């Protein structure tokens, strides 16, 4: 999309965050290429109505989070079963400023001020 | 199981003479031979 500037539209820091999160749950694993691990199993667990689904959908959700090397980690809130509909709310827990200033500042010592992860 | 039930109270005798009276309650044996079963469905919703 655009900026409404003529240029293409971006997105910086939290906003980047929930893209990359997005398009990591969203993407089906295996399917990009040059990167057979990025992505999510979510498309095959439209399964049955039990707590067995329920929890395999969670630890695939979790695995997904964990991936992102920026996650420090993440964790069930709460979830529900409504027959068809399920429903679920995670907690995601961002590297720290603390953290991301020393990663910075480190990162003067080269020069590259980009990331590659 | 030739009968279903009886009560032992009912048995009762009476003696008199060359005569004797008894009287006695049975609750017949029986086959089924029909079966009528009614089903609802509910809806459930599970949490944590």
């Amino acid at each position: 999309s655009t900026n409404g500037n003529g240029d293409l539209d971006t997105v910086k820091g939290i906003d980047n965050m929930k893209q990359q999160l997005q398009a990591r749950l969203l993407t089906p694993r295996g399917s990009l290429m040059l990167h057979p691990n990025y992505g999510s199993d979510l498309h095959n667990l439209f399964g049955l109505n039990i707590p067995e689904q329920a929890t395999l959908i969670e630890m695939e959700v979790l695995r997904t989070l964990t991936s992102d090397n920026r996650v420090k980690s993440a964790n069930l809130i709460d979830w529900k079963i409504q027959g068809n509909v399920y429903s679920g709310q995670f907690s995601v827990e961002i590297k720290s400023v603390e953290e991301s200033i020393n990663f910075v500042l480190g990162q003067d010592e080269e020069g590259i001020f980009a990331l590659f992860e | 199981n030739e009968i279903q039930d009886f009560p032992a109270e009912d048995v009762q005798v009476i003696v008199e003479g060359n005569e004797a009276r008894i009287s006695m309650t049975v609750y017949p044996i029986r086959s089924f031979k029909k079966i009528s079963v009614s089903l609802v469905y509910k809806q459930q919703t599970l949490q944590a």
